[PDB]
């Protein structure tokens, strides 16, 4: 296949500094222009800039609310594309979108957030809910963890490192008048006791460089 | 600058219209665009390219046509799994910019009643003097709710935290609700509720100090 993945997203305070990465895979990097596009939260798709390759001189063209405020690089030695992001406001707020320009879009990365604010980085505090046959309308138990006071987005979830997938099921975040965010992960489940079966979510708020493993265990 | 229609409806099985209206000395002169597909919370992907052309890892089922100023794209045999957002956008020689549309979402004809979720707060948060009651609503159609709380029999609207519902992976929808509150208000009372109503009926959750 062809893959594209982006980097160094997270917090940024206004007029701050934010650079971007992106490898490339499956694809040769030297012959293929590459191109950001921007995803406003809750808004259409504005595309950002595009970057042509080595041969053609590496000319680079923008959108005008981008213009002047960003420059894009690239590196083929590095297999890498790079979006530099100098003079940045709330409006900048998005999830950037790696992607590579043929003659259109053909190949989109998964698409990195950037939370430009004055507010400052928290990593979240990470509870167990303990398994239950009485917590679900439905018939079986459920047990999960809550992902509580984080900020920015995004946190993302695992059980028992990725092993534990069928059962699982993750919220999007609310976010809370006191301007942080709280998720919650749930897992369908046998019964109310587990003995001898381990779940472990694994959350990673890449933003705080944070990550917590916890163990969800039956009440007392 | 793109047009196209916020919402475009449609029943399964049929086939439906998008409009991308542009402007004479742009789409009408030099006659090229692209449509893209987003999934809820997932990267776009390219569905038709040229105006007419697709590849051979997209369904057969998208095509694109148009007029002087305005192309459109048109589904043909409707499914759940065609409910996404809709982007249109040109690209002209170089030292110009892309334009994209403003994004359009279709829809489907279910429907399906709430599962409601509700854990009190863990041995560990009440430890650390903080307590959160977590409401998990999935599996619902039409994407709409209402989460209500209730200490014992008395409503509660303080400390409430309620998400808008979202898009689910099977078509349906999922929300989720937090309720906030110091440890001395949850041992204060005998039971709280987290009360979900949709369509008219009602799902209701409880849980107690133990």
């Amino acid at each position: 296949e062809v893959q594209l993945l982006e980097s160094g997203g997270g917090l940024v305070k206004p007029g701050g500094s934010l650079r971007l990465s992106c490898e490339a895979s499956g694809l040769t990097f030297s012959n293929v222009w590459m191109s950001w596009v921007r995803q406003a939260p809750g808004k259409g798709l504005e595309w950002v800039g595009r970057i042509k390759r080595k041969s053609e001189g590496a000319t680079t063209d923008y959108g005008a609310p981008v213009k002047g405020r960003f420059t894009l690089s690239r590196d083929d030695s590095k297999n890498t594309v790079y979006l530099q992001m100098n003079s940045l406001k709330i409006d900048d707020t998005a999830v950037y979108y790696c992607s590579t320009l043929t003659r259109y879009f053909d190949y989109w990365g998964q698409g990195a957030l950037v939370t430009v604010s004055s507010a400052s980085t928290k990593g979240p505090s990470v509870f167990p809910l303990a398994p239950s046959s009485k917590s679900t309308s439905g018939g079986t138990a459920a047990l999960g963890c809550l992902v509580k006071d984080y900020f920015p987005e995004p946190v993302t979830v695992s059980w028992n490192s990725g092993a534990l997938t069928s059962g699982v099921h993750t919220f999007p975040a609310v976010l809370q008048s006191s301007g942080l965010y709280s998720l919650s992960s749930v897992v369908t489940v046998p019964s109310s006791s587990l003995g001898t079966q381990t779940y472990i979510c694994n959350v990673n708020h890449k933003p705080s460089n944070t990550k917590v493993d916890k163990r969800v265990e039956p009440k007392s | 600058a793109l047009t196209q229609p916020a919402s475009v409806s449609g029943s399964p099985g049929q086939s439906i219209t998008i409009s991308c209206t542009g402007t004479s000395s742009d789409v009408g002169t030099y006659d090229l665009v692209s449509w893209y597909q987003q999934h809820p919370g997932k990267s776009p992907k390219l569905m038709i390219y040229a105006d007419i052309k697709r590849p051979s890892g997209v369904s057969h089922r998208f095509s694109g046509s148009k007029s002087g100023n305005t192309a459109s794209l048109t589904i043909s045999g409707l499914q759940s799994a065609d409910e996404a957002d809709y982007y249109c956008c040109l690209y002209a020689g170089s030292s110009t910019s892309v334009i994209f549309g403003g994004g359009t979402k279709v829809t489907g004809q279910p429907k399906a009643a709430p599962s409601v979720t509700l854990f009190p707060p863990s041995s560990e948060e009440l430890q650390a003097n903080k307590a959160t009651l977590v409401c998990l609503i999935s599996d619902f159609y039409p994407g709409a709710v209402t989460v209500a709380w209730k200490a014992d029999s008395s409503p509660v609207k303080a400390g409430v935290e309620t998400t808008t519902p979202s898009k689910q992976s099977n078509n349906k929808y999922a929300a989720s609700s937090y309720l906030s509150l110091t440890p001395e208000q949850w041992k204060s009372h005998r039971s709280y509720s987290c009360q979900v109503t949709h369509e008219g009926s009602t799902v209701e959750k409880t849980v107690a100090p133990t």
